């Protein structure tokens, strides 16, 4: 069995083992990696997104496994494309983060598993400082990738 | 911060200026005024005080030149004046502007932070001098420079 907490901890330390029994779990319960219960109820963060924050050397293969699991249930598209819902990071997707981190490899990977390239990150974190701040590029992956000189 | 700069400068000049300058002007005016009192026998311009006051007006912009008819030796008193009038307001004035100009090469730029100190002291005191009433007591600055 797996609750939200269980996976998020596994992800935090790049553990691909504690997620050995993962796929077969939501096969029995037919639960989806995308269920309401597998996201933070106030931000909309998913395990993939936790993984995106918990990088070590711009690397995490909990990602590769996490994606793999989502296709086997074909949560695939809406999984890779889930966005933040809090006023701060609203509309931020994993692809936004990969770029923010200047990580070709993870941009490449996300685009190949079908990240929406037109997804607008539009929360207060992506507009001019309250100061909050900060910082605006606006919104769309291309725009980001240019404004950060990439 | 516009008003403040103006406020600081006047106070600084006043502290600097009177000792270096108020005294020197007093000496030039004192000497010449004494020279004049000796010069005049009668008519109330004999008094050091009346004569000195008459001598001051030259500096104000109200100078009367040869105000007094009374006295002896004719024009020498006028030459005595022309020098003092030429000598003190005017010889004295040029060097006085010049030092400020030389600083005004500089301090004006250094100073503005000087006001900054004044606000800090006023603020620090009110809270301390505000009864140490409940008041804030985390700092962070929103930042965004790349550098990326």
């Amino acid at each position: 069995l797996y609750d939200r907490r269980s996976i998020f901890d596994a992800v935090a330390q790049s553990n691909c083992q504690e997620l050995e029994s993962l796929l077969p779990f939501l096969q029995r319960s037919k639960k989806r990696l995308t269920d309401s219960e597998f996201k933070d109820p106030e931000t909309g963060k998913t395990c993939l997104l936790k993984a995106m924050l918990n990088l070590h050397n711009g690397q995490n293969d909990t990602i590769a496994l996490l994606l793999d699991v989502a296709r086997k249930t074909d949560s695939l598209k809406q999984f890779v494309n889930a966005s933040y819902t809090d006023s701060y990071y609203k509309g931020q997707t994993a692809l936004h983060i990969a770029i923010e981190r200047r990580n070709m490899t993870l941009v490449t990977l996300l685009v190949e598993n079908g990240a929406d390239v037109q997804a607008a990150a539009n929360g207060d974190f992506f507009k001019k400082t309250k100061g909050r701040p900060g910082f605006y590029f606006g919104e769309l992956p291309l725009s980001l990738a240019a404004c950060t000189n990439q | 911060q516009q008003m403040g700069i103006y406020a600081v400068m006047i106070e600084k000049m006043i502290l600097r200026d009177l000792c270096r300058f108020m005294f020197v002007y007093l000496v030039f005016l004192f000497g010449f005024s004494t020279a004049v009192v000796t010069l005049i026998e009668d008519g109330k311009y004999n008094s050091l005080y009346s004569t000195c006051l008459e001598l001051f007006k030259f500096t104000i912009g109200m100078g009367d030149l040869e105000f007094t008819e009374n006295y002896d030796f004719k024009a020498v008193f006028i030459i005595l004046l022309l020098a003092y009038v030429i000598l003190t307001y005017i010889l004295l004035l040029n060097m006085l502007i010049a030092l400020m100009g030389e600083t005004v090469n500089k301090i004006a730029q250094e100073s503005k932070n000087i006001w900054k100190l004044q606000r800090a002291i006023t603020i620090l005191d009110t809270e301390k001098s505000f009864l140490k009433c409940m008041r804030k007591a985390x700092x962070x600055x929103x930042x965004x420079x790349x550098x990326x």
